[PDB]
């Protein structure tokens, strides 16, 4: 056939470029970074009404100060999460401190290109890694299967990413509050989702310095959705 | 873990105003048997370093080959091998010190005490010690084995601290070294009369002296000594 | 065509297409400039962002107090090669109490990249590197290609539109080599060089990345408002 | 060394001395023999200081990974067994460890596990470990009741360390008190044995043999 | 640990095991249950070096429980005892052997017979009407040799067991803090809470 | 060793070996899981193309992983045994180290992890198996039902079906299963499970297997006659 | 039989002030009854405002210090030039030491610097990595001669306020850097008088927010 | 401490006219403590008989091992193993543990099914074969057995006479050994019939 | 490199089938027919040797029926050499179990073990599967008399009567027609031989073209005897049943 670690004539790794196509098919995940915190939100996208949607875990805690949202082949993310948690805890053990969000992201991204003929293929999942440390404050990173990670003020990944990113382009500014970010994620998720957005098919979360990483209750998110509807009907 | 078989005794050395002097006798002992009388224990590396080695001779010969190999390796893909990127005494020592400590950590030491004497690129005197345990230390005077007990006291009367180094000439330093070698010949049962002496000067370079002998010895007073107490005849 | 399926296959004209495709990844990468005088060596790198929300990808990596590089192409490969350089620099210091010569650092990178071109299963590195350093023989600038070819130069540029900066340095050769004991003027020449590779976009405060090493100057990277001086 | 821990109505009391010796030489009087594994779990230090510190700190890392994966507080049983299984792998290598893994969970309630470098793992209500363990046991056994108040239980642990600190040459310095509840442990201060002895002697009328 | 006794009567196996756990100078516990249920009708008591005893017992337990699930079937006491013996026989030539002696009391539901197996740390297996490990046999076997009958009831076995324990409490220097007694029969395993 | 990357991405971002493993599941006999208020029922199809079978000894479709958890499946039978074995070993390992039996979610997460591992490991193909894992957590009376598939994704279901014609029985379950009021009793849950299989099975004779799992390790497999009574009652109500 | 360990003598002393920290050590290096060097630096500036000394067997001492300095360097590479805090350095050193639990670094390690609140910090380690933040710690040959003196003169142990007669303790007033250095010098002068392995020179490294400063003092050379 | 004398016990084997006899005591002990009076030390694989003295765990282990090996032998060869062949198998198996041996004293006894020739053999713990015509002895009372056998034995004894000789050799040897006795078993082996007899002896 | 020549033996087809397993089954369909029939008082194994020669030494020959232990036997259909590799592994497993538990291995446990080995070759290793289908005839004290079959996929199932090899469709129909639950060994012997006689591709069924075996409790009292029939004994049973 052909090598797994083969370069295309354009100078790209076939398998990495193909894994990016799998991520495009994944459910939408959006992250927005502010000075009051970073918000992470996801489309759950249950394949059937009999599927208990609260068992869909696409937002995940890595440490108290670092959260993570995923999009694509979500099964692939489990070993990445496991490694991230291990890296976070191990660094705390060696250095009696929290690990920097960038350093954690870098540790996860080191796995990405460890494939060949190590694992047999790249990961088919993108991660939005959000967190806080004392040095660089609130941060949001986009970890790809290429091994590259970009820091973002706001970022959308998944099927509705380019439409959502264009929306994030206009909406994001440096003085956003946490509440404003929460509604903004919900607004853009609702825009790109096939099914109608509610507290059962969408999930919110955030990371603040004080309270750390928190996944939002369906009751809490439901209020924010109702608050969103009213403010859009307000003009 | 081994035991030393063929052994070399004291290596002595000291700093002076423009460089360093190092000396060691030409004996390879086999226990109490003075087996080999033509053993060179001062091994020059380039024109700026002399490594003096005591203890196990088979391990010395191994170390001698490592240093020879080091010079070869340094010359590979190195247009400045005989200039800016030549081997320094500090490079040679740190390498040996690494090896010595690694070998002791594997419980298979090189059974030696080593003194690396030389002059650096900037003209600074280099004199540092390393042994089978990987223990390292520097001092205006350094000596191994019996030299530590008998040579150092004499050499320290010349250079007692760092500030005495610029006041000490090569003639005074060499005189003290040569006298110390005589004292060691009087008092070390595993020493020989024949020795080698090396001077590494920042101006005149490396002067390597072979086939030196202990001379001006005092023995005449022995004729008057009779018995062990009461005996007169 | 039929001879580009893997790195172990020569073409009928004696070419290694996988290596050439890896070389192509560098051309897609953002421009970075390297230049030196007799006292200092300077890296100037145009950082690339994904979009307006994203950060600008870091281009320059420190390898030791006296050495570092700038990258163009696959950033993870640069991280692997820079990590290897860090270790080799560190091995030299720990074992030999000796700072690693920049020329020897280039020889090590060449050999590491070479093994990836002759063996089955692996792939060539998809990144080009510009290594600057100050060692016992003064200032140095190297250009690394993932084919294995490392070249010592007065100045150079790699990445997209790098030919413009490379021509400028070829003209300015006699001027910038003489900029001794003046770090700011040497950086200016580097910033003016990389400007020849720009189209549409210009050098902003979070766009520009500069690094310098010299006689009494440890390898230090300048980003953010630290490079506003040179815009 | 003297370390104790006992279960009671209000949870667990953990009490330790503070002395560290190298032969007859008193190396330190300010040693921490309670390892704060996490906000809910405590471990005591006896035998090898490094072995207890290192592995019970490592311990906190394993528990943190457990509750991240399982989204639930680790049990004291599972907690203590991670340590006992670990030291058991090292059995024969020369680890020196005598510790009480103390915790208070929903499913178990207040639980204490004595864990040993020989691989011993014992659940129990009262444990005492160290060179002064026998002295502490005496005070504990004669005064212990399940229906002790948190105030009286804290004093009993303090008084039992004092008993050992006085008689055992290799125990003393100061007493560290902890109270373990379901919502987490609560630190109850450092108490110098020198000042505590005279205070207790007067107020209690004990130690009549000693002149004060 | 110290004393573990076993007696196979007409229709059951009775295992008596000491409650004391002594670590050097102090008795740390006086209610320790030195036994593990391997399967519903198979009980194993154990005594030997600290840590090894429980580690081994639980390891065996896990393996028998695994077999029970895989096959949906309870192994005969004989089969379990052979498995245990092999593990100990494997262990004795290991880098660090399990220093554990065991008694396996089981009721064979196929044959409708109680069975007692004595296995030491070397992997020395013997099927017995009554057994012990360590010094326990030295005090008790003369009484068991005298009084034992193969047609004894469970209640008679317990009375003979009490006499054995009384002799131990009289002549042994160590205070083993009494014994926990368990009975293995056709209905399964149960503990005699008053002894 | 054999290191060949069998599971790889295609230009359209698909891993065909994982997707072809799902096609093996589609071919497998139908399996269905329905959780009531205080029970879970696992229904399984037995294709009647194979008669002269010995049903005493023939591998049953539902397997106990522990005394409190069960696993059924659709797809390659030989593959399922490897997952069942690993699950049973991990269940005992969990009891040994944590001193507590596995939760149904944990056991699911483990099996799903094994399946995932085989989708990006060299020299191996994915499992041609989807599983339904059901049971009750220790000291818990809330019913649990999970589904896994070759890719390694898993999730919780109020009711779910896998295998051939699973589209049809899922259609049935989606209109007949009410979340606000699930099958309150064992009878109602078993009945709904048998009904859902009768949409696909053919004959309600030896083609339907039913296993009822209740809290506190109370698992029992229904016999032919017991199931036949449900089949009889369902069709007699249908004649109207 | 080959003995991989040796004793190079020496004595070190770490004292934590209110907004400063000192780590002192004699410069004499010995084996048995011989002096190897009268000036062999034992306390080292390891970067990030941390000073370190690993006293005892000098080969292990040098190896540990070298590995820790290396760890500081790699901490910068891996974590965006972040400053290694003294508490983080201390935990890292525990792992370096415990890494060789079954073939230990035969040293008593002390580090000194400032904590993240700017207060003086000293950490003390045993050979296998058990460590502890302390206010006052002497290590090495004459540690038993120095610590009782420090208990008395730094912590004012057994000292009571005149007139009260044992009822009121002497209050624990904060010592200045000049006051600490006096106690360090007198500790080593006394140790030199009564311990044969102590002498030649005293090198003190003082750590403040401004950086690391060095002070050297002569000691008796007999 | 000495593994070969912890458990105690003995085996003796003798040849007669168209017959062999192998016999053993029934004791298993923990040094001074008698543990079992039913520990049989003679086993058989088809028509080949194996006695094993020494460390009891190894006695059991080797029996299980030779059952294992003779069963596979039979399946592949499609015939029962012979005494001469089995003797070589015992020797090979013991010597493969040359530097970690089973602490045993095995004794092979049987009649070759094709030639009808009586065969006996003994081994040390490490595999060295002693193929004696007259008799083989093993165990903690091997000296006593050598003394008894050397005087009592005469060649070409009839099965029922051989029984008396080997029984008296075992019994009186065991009665002079603290770690042997507690019952005894004697196998009288002919080409196509084997008789097993439990002996009555003192139980101290 | 080497990838070019890799057949990839362990992959799914687009339909979700294992190519090599399916092709191995095709191979087995050309092998001599083997039949197993389970009765209340024993099991019968009957199997057809493939187009033999008059010079073949039949009495010492064994290509179909093999003994795993005293209680369990197998009938082979496919590559004989592949079968012998597996047979020896099964014989070892039975002995390992006997050594461990001091009890004869239950039939299903042995069958599962061999079936798991076959399975492994279909999922990993990149090797071709074993081109073998077994019929396992065996007895244990739990389930009594048992018939199983395994095939290259590693899938096994239990049977009252079953065929493998050539003409299984025709053979299975004939067995399904004449088999009954209260049947006895002597009746099963007759059914097996009658089925082979009709499904055979040869002109006539003779003793030299057959291998035959029975597992009976027809052993003196509570125990089981395996009987691998000799050429003369197969000739006798052919006359008795009235086929020749
Ligand atoms: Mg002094
Ligand atoms: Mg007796």
């Amino acid at each position: 056939d052909r090598g797994v670690s083969t370069f295309s004539p354009e100078g790209r790794l076939f398998q990495v470029e193909y894994s990016l196509e799998a991520i495009k098919l994944g459910s939408t995940a959006i992250g927005i970074a502010t000075k009051e915190g970073v918000v992470l939100g996801v489309e759950k996208r249950a394949t059937s009404p009999l599927l208990e949607s609260d068992s869909i875990e696409k937002i995940v805690e890595i440490d108290r100060h670092i959260g993570c949202a995923m999009s694509g082949l979500t099964a692939d993310a489990r070993s990445m999460i496991e490694h991230a948690r291990t890296a976070a805890v191990t660094h705390n053990l060696y250095y009696d401190e929290d690990i920097n969000v960038e350093s954690l992201t870098q540790s996860v991204c080191d796995l990405a290109l460890r494939f060949g003929e190590l694992m047999s293929r790249p990961f088919g999942v993108a991660l939005l890694i959000a967190g806080h440390d004392a040095d660089d404050g609130y941060q949001l990173f986009h970890a790809e299967p290429s091994g590259t990670f970009y820091r973002y003020n706001a970022k959308a990944i998944g099927s509705g990413s380019e439409g959502a990113q264009a929306e994030l382009l206009n909406e994001w500014h440096s003085s956003l509050t946490l509440k404003e970010a929460e509604l903004l994620v919900l607004k853009i998720l609702k825009q790109v989702m096939e099914e109608k957005l509610d507290e059962n098919n969408a999930q919110l979360s955030c990371i603040t310095k004080q309270d750390g990483f928190k996944i939002y209750d369906n009751e809490k998110t439901a209020e924010l959705i109702k608050e969103l509807k009213e403010k859009e009907a307000a003009e | 873990t081994q035991q030393p078989i063929v052994t070399g005794t004291s290596v002595i050395s000291m700093k002076y105003d423009n460089g360093v002097i190092i000396a060691a006798d030409n004996l390879g002992s086999y226990g109490s048997l003075l087996r080999f009388n033509g053993v060179e224990r001062l091994i020059p590396v380039g024109d700026n370093t002399v490594v003096g080695i005591s203890g196990d001779i088979s391990d010395m010969q191994h170390i001698e080959r490592l240093l020879k190999d080091l010079v070869t390796e340094n010359a590979y893909d190195n247009p400045l091998a005989d200039a800016e990127e030549a081997l320094e005494p500090s490079y040679i020592f740190e390498y040996l010190a690494t090896v010595m400590y690694q070998r002791r950590s594997k419980m298979n030491p090189l059974w030696n005490a080593i003194i690396v004497a030389g002059v650096q690129s900037n003209g600074d005197q280099f004199l540092r010690y390393v042994n089978l345990l990987g223990v390292t230390y520097s001092s205006p005077t350094l000596a191994t084995g019996f030299g530590a007990h008998m040579a150092n006291p004499l050499l320290r009367k010349v250079v007692d601290r760092e500030s005495d180094i610029p006041k000490t000439t090569v003639q005074v330093a060499e005189e003290a070294i040569v006298n110390a070698m005589r004292v060691l010949y009087y008092r070390d049962a595993r020493s020989s009369r024949n020795f080698s002496l090396a001077i590494i000067d920042k101006n005149t370079g490396l002067t390597f002296k072979k086939n030196l002998q202990v001379e001006n010895m005092k023995w005449d007073f022995a004729k008057d000594i009779k018995g062990y107490g009461t005996q007169k005849i | 065509n039929n001879y580009d399926g893997d790195t172990v296959t020569f073409s009928p004209t004696g070419r290694l297409f996988q290596v050439e495709y890896a070389l192509e990844a560098i051309k897609q990468g953002s421009v970075t400039v390297g230049l030196r005088s007799n006292t200092h060596a300077v890296l100037v790198a145009l950082k690339r962002n994904a979009d307006e929300l994203s950060s600008y990808q870091k281009k320059i990596i420190k390898c030791d107090e006296h050495m570092g590089l700038s990258l163009a192409g696959l950033a993870p490969d640069a991280r692997v090669l820079s990590n290897y350089l860090r270790q080799q620099c560190n091995y030299s210091s720990l074992v030999f109490n000796r700072k690693l010569a920049v020329e020897r650092a280039g020889h090590l990178l060449c050999d590491k990249a070479q093994k990836n071109t002759q063996s089955y299963g692996g792939r060539p590195y998809g990144v080009g590197l510009l290594i600057i350093g100050y060692d016992k023989s003064g200032a140095h600038l190297l250009e690394f290609q993932p084919s294995g070819n490392v070249t010592e130069l007065y100045g150079t540029a790699i990445g997209a539109r790098s030919q413009g900066a490379k021509t400028y340095l070829e003209r300015t050769l006699d001027t910038f080599i003489k900029i001794d004991g003046n770090p700011d003027e040497l950086i200016k020449a580097g910033v003016e060089a990389i400007s020849q590779s720009l189209r549409d976009e210009s050098l902003t405060v979070d766009n520009l990345s500069i690094a310098i090493v010299g006689k009494d100057t440890p390898f230090t990277i300048y980003d953010g408002e630290a490079v506003a001086k040179y815009i | 060394t003297t370390t104790l821990a006992f279960r009671f109505q209000g949870g667990i009391i953990v009490a330790v001395d503070s002395r560290a010796t190298a032969g007859n030489w008193v190396a330190s009087q300010t040693v921490k023999k309670v390892i704060e594994i996490n906000p809910f779990l405590l471990g005591t230090m006896a035998g090898g200081a490094a072995d207890c510190q290192f592995w019970e700190t490592w311990l906190g890392s394993q528990f943190r990974l457990h509750e991240l994966r399982e989204k639930e507080r680790i049990s004291v049983a599972a907690a203590s067994k991670i340590l006992s299984n670990l030291v058991y792998q090292y059995k024969g290598a020369g680890l020196s460890m005598g510790t009480m893994i103390c915790g208070y969970t929903r499913k178990e309630g207040p639980t204490i596990y004595y864990v040993d470098s020989d691989g011993t793992r014992l659940k129990g209500d009262i444990f005492c470990v160290g060179s002064g363990q026998t002295f502490a046991y005496g005070v504990l056994d004669s005064n212990y009741k399940w229906d002790l108040s948190v105030e009286d239980a804290l004093y009993l642990g303090k008084r039992s360390i004092l008993a050992a600190a006085h008689r055992d040459a290799y125990s003393g310095g100061s007493v560290n008190l902890y109270h373990v509840t379901e919502d987490g442990w609560i630190y109850h201060g450092n108490h110098d044995v020198g000042e505590l002895f005279w205070k207790v002697k007067e107020e209690e009328g004990s130690f009549n043999n000693v002149i004060g | 640990m110290d004393i573990i006794l076993g007696i196979r009567v007409q229709d059951s196996v009775i295992l008596a095991s000491s409650k004391a756990v002594t670590r050097g100078i102090s008795v740390l516990k006086d209610s320790d249950d030195k036994t593990r249920q391997l399967s519903p009708h198979t009980l194993m008591s154990f005594a030997g070096e600290a840590g090894d005893t429980v580690q081994f017992a639980e390891y065996i337990q896990a393996n028998i429980q695994l077999y029970s699930i895989r096959e949906d079937y309870e192994l005969s006491p004989q089969a379990v005892s052979s498995f245990v013996r092999q593990e100990l026989a494997k262990s004795i030539r290991s880098r660090r052997p399990y220093q554990v002696n065991v008694l396996i009391g089981g009721y064979d539901k196929k044959k409708n017979k109680p069975e007692l197996y004595q296995i030491d740390y070397l992997g020395t297996k013997v099927e017995l009407p009554y057994g012990a490990h360590g010094y326990s046999g030295f005090y008790t076997f003369s009484l068991l040799d005298h009084h034992y009958r193969p047609d004894m009831t469970t209640e008679e076995g317990l009375d003979l067991l009490k006499l054995c324990v009384q002799e131990l409490e009289k002549r042994m220097p160590m205070d083993f803090k009494g014994v926990i007694v368990k009975i293995v029969d056709k209905d399964g395993i149960r503990q005699v809470d008053d002894f | 060793g054999y290191d060949r990357a069998l599971s790889i991405f295609s230009p359209d971002g698909h891993i065909f070996q994982v997707e072809y493993a799902l096609e093996a599941v589609k071919r497998g006999t139908c399996a269905v899981g329905v959780k009531g208020k205080n029970c879970v029922v696992l229904g399984c199809e037995r294709r009647s193309t194979l008669k002269l079978q010995d049903t005493r000894i023939t591998p049953s479709k539902v397997s106990k992983i522990d005394s409190h958890v069960v696993l059924s499946f659709s797809g390659l039978n030989a593959d399922s045994r490897i997952l069942i074995e690993k699950a049973r070993v991990e269940a005992q390992s969990h009891r040994l180290t944590l001193e507590d039996p596995v939760t149904v979610e944990y056991l699911t997460r483990y099996v799903a992890g094994v399946q995932q591992r085989y989708t990006q490991s060299g020299g191996v193909r994915p499992f041609g198996v989807s599983t339904l894992i059901a049971g009750f957590d220790p000291r818990d009376d809330e019913p649990k039902l999970y589904q896994t598939e070759p890719s390694g994704i898993y999730s919780s279901w109020s009711a779910q079906t896998i295998g051939r014609n699973s589209k049809t029985v899922r259609e049935f379950l989606e209109k007949n299963y009410d979340r606000k009021e699930p099958p309150a009793t064992v009878e109602e849950c078993v009945k709904l499970t048998v009904r859902s299989l009768l949409e696909v099975v053919q004959t309600g004779a030896k083609n339907i297997e039913i296993t009822v799992v209740k809290p506190d390790s109370d698992i029992v497999a229904l016999s032919s006659e017991e199931i036949n009574q449900y089949v009889t009652q369902i069709e007699q109500e249908k004649q109207e | 039989q080959f003995n991989p360990y040796g004793d190079n003598g020496g004595t070190i002393l770490g004292i934590a002030g209110e907004d400063f920290a000192v780590l002192a050590g004699d410069t004499r290096n010995i084996t048995d009854y011989s002096i190897n060097s009268r000036y062999e630096p034992k306390v080292f500036d390891c970067g990030d405002n941390i000073v370190m000394s690993a006293n005892g067997f000098a080969a292990d001492g040098d190896a540990l210090v070298k590995r820790f300095k290396n760890s500081v360097k790699w901490y910068h590479f891996d974590h965006n030039d972040k400053k290694l805090s003294i508490n983080s350095a201390a935990r890292n050193i525990q792992h370096l030491l415990y890494g060789k639990r079954f073939f230990p670094y035969y040293v008593h390690t002390i580090i000194a610097g400032l904590d993240e609140d700017g207060k003086g910090a000293v950490y003390s380690f045993d050979p296998v990595g058990s460590y502890e933040r302390e206010q006052c710690r002497a290590g090495g040959a004459a540690a038993s001669l120095i610590m009782p003196f420090l208990d008395n003169q730094v912590n004012f142990k057994n000292q009571y306020e005149p007139g009260t007669n044992g009822k009121v303790k002497k209050p624990l007033k904060y010592l200045s850097v000049e006051e600490v250095i006096k106690l360090v010098r007198d500790s080593f002068t006394s140790a030199t008088e009564r311990h044969i392995q102590v002498g030649d020179g005293l090198e003190i490294l003082i750590v403040t927010k401004d950086g690391v400063r060095k002070e050297f003092y002569e000691l008796k050379r007999d | 401490s000495d593994p070969s004398s912890i458990n105690g016990g003995i085996v003796v084997a003798m040849t007669g006219k168209d017959c062999v006899a192998i016999a053993c005591d029934l004791r298993l002990g923990s040094q001074s403590l008698g543990v079992s009076n039913k520990f049989e030390k003679i086993f058989h694989y088809g028509h080949v008989f194996l006695g094993i003295t020494g460390l009891a765990t190894d006695v059991t282990t080797l029996n299980e091992m030779f059952r294992y090996k003779t069963n596979l032998y039979k399946l592949k060869e499609e015939r029962a193993i012979e005494p001469e062949t089995f003797t070589q198998l015992v020797s090979s198996s013991l010597y493969e543990r040359r530097f970690g041996p089973y602490f045993v004293g095995p004794v092979v006894a049987g009649i070759n099914s094709k030639s009808g020739k009586p065969f006996i053999a003994g081994f040390d713990l490490i595999g060295c074969i002693d193929e004696a015509k007259d008799f083989i002895v093993s165990g903690t009372a091997s000296d006593q057995l050598f003394g008894m056998c050397e005087s009592l034995y005469e060649p070409n004894l009839e099965p029922e006479d051989l029984f008396e000789t080997i029984s008296q050799a075992l019994l009186n040897a065991a009665d002079r050994d603290a770690l042997s006795g507690w019952g005894a078993v004697v196998y009288i082996i002919k080409k196509d019939e084997v008789v097993k007899r439990y002996l009555k002896m003192r139980q101290d | 490199g080497s990838r070019r020549y890799d057949s990839r033996t362990t992959i799914f087809s687009p339909e979700g089938r294992l190519y090599q397993v399916e092709y191995a089954l095709e191979s087995i369909s050309h092998a001599g027919t083997a039949i197993g029939i389970m009765a209340s008082d024993g099991i019968v194994l009957a199997a057809e040797r493939k187009v033999t020669s008059t010079l073949l030494e039949q009495d010492t020959s064994t290509e179909k029926l093999y003994k795993l232990n005293d209680k369990i036997a197998v009938a082979v259909a496919g590559l004989t050499a592949d079968a012998e590799i597996l047979i020896n592994t099964a014989r070892i497993h039975a002995q390992n179990y006997l050594k461990t538990y001091n009890e004869d291995i239950p039939v299903e446990i042995l069958v599962r073990r061999l079936s798991d080995i076959k399975q492994g070759y279909t999922q990993h290793g990149g090797l071709r599967p074993f081109g073998v289908s077994f019929i396992y005839a065996g007895y244990d004290d739990r389930y009594g008399y048992q018939l199983y079959t395994s095939n290259p996929s590693g899938n096994y199932t239990g049977w009252k009567a079953i065929s493998v090899g050539a003409n299984t469709s025709a053979a299975q129909t004939l067995l399904q027609m004449d088999y009954k639950d209260d049947m006895k060994v002597d009746d099963a012997i007759e059914l097996a031989l009658k089925t082979l006689s009709k499904t055979t591709d040869s002109s006539a069924l003779t003793y030299d073209r057959l291998e035959f075996a029975t597992i009976r409790k027809g052993a003196n009292d509570g125990e089981v005897y395996q009987k691998i029939f000799k050429p003369q004994e197969i000739k006798d049973i052919l006359v008795k049943t009235g086929i020749t």
